[PDB]
């Protein structure tokens, strides 16, 4: 009947809608994976900046202390 | 002498400032990632809900 | 003169570093705040959904 075709129509509506729902699920999921990898390389960047900054500061403090002891000796 | 004293002093201020900036940058980035991961966990909660909704 | 040249160059490099770090911080701040507003909005619409469920 009209109820039958209406039921089939809302049925295929539910089907296409859940299909697109799972689809954008997958899409946003890939995007979240990409963003997680971004965060991971970000923390890699944090660690590398930290170590290189610390190396720079080590050399700087070495220099400053050497100059300071030279001053104190003079 | 005045010039180089000035330059070294302001450079030291610059180094301390930039290191503070780097700590700030890392804290902000890590907090951003934590919040984004919480959001994606919420998104996968919603995606499990959508898989249920696949009932339609 | 030699010490002055080296100090000035070191200073300028550090200064440009400072500016670039500030810009990066600003951009990451804008994105993180946008994410924060997104999260608040998603939670609020979630609660509205919960209250809609309460209604029906």
């Amino acid at each position: 009947d009209f109820d039958d075709i209406h039921r089939k129509r809302m049925e295929k509506d539910l089907n296409e809608l859940q299909a697109l729902i799972e689809a954008h699920f997958e899409n946003r999921k890939k995007e979240e994976e990409e963003l997680v990898s971004l965060k991971d390389r970000i923390e890699r960047r944090r660690a590398e900046r930290a170590e290189q900054q610390r190396i720079r500061n080590e050399r700087e403090k070495e220099r400053q202390n050497r100059l300071a002891e030279e001053r104190a000796r003079r | 002498s005045d010039k180089l004293k000035e330059a070294e002093t302001r450079a030291e201020f610059a180094e301390r400032s930039v290191t503070k900036l780097e700590k700030s940058i890392d804290d902000l980035e890590d907090e951003l990632y934590a919040q984004k991961l919480k959001y994606k966990a919420i998104s996968e909660e919603l995606d499990h809900a959508l898989n249920d909704m696949t009932s339609i």
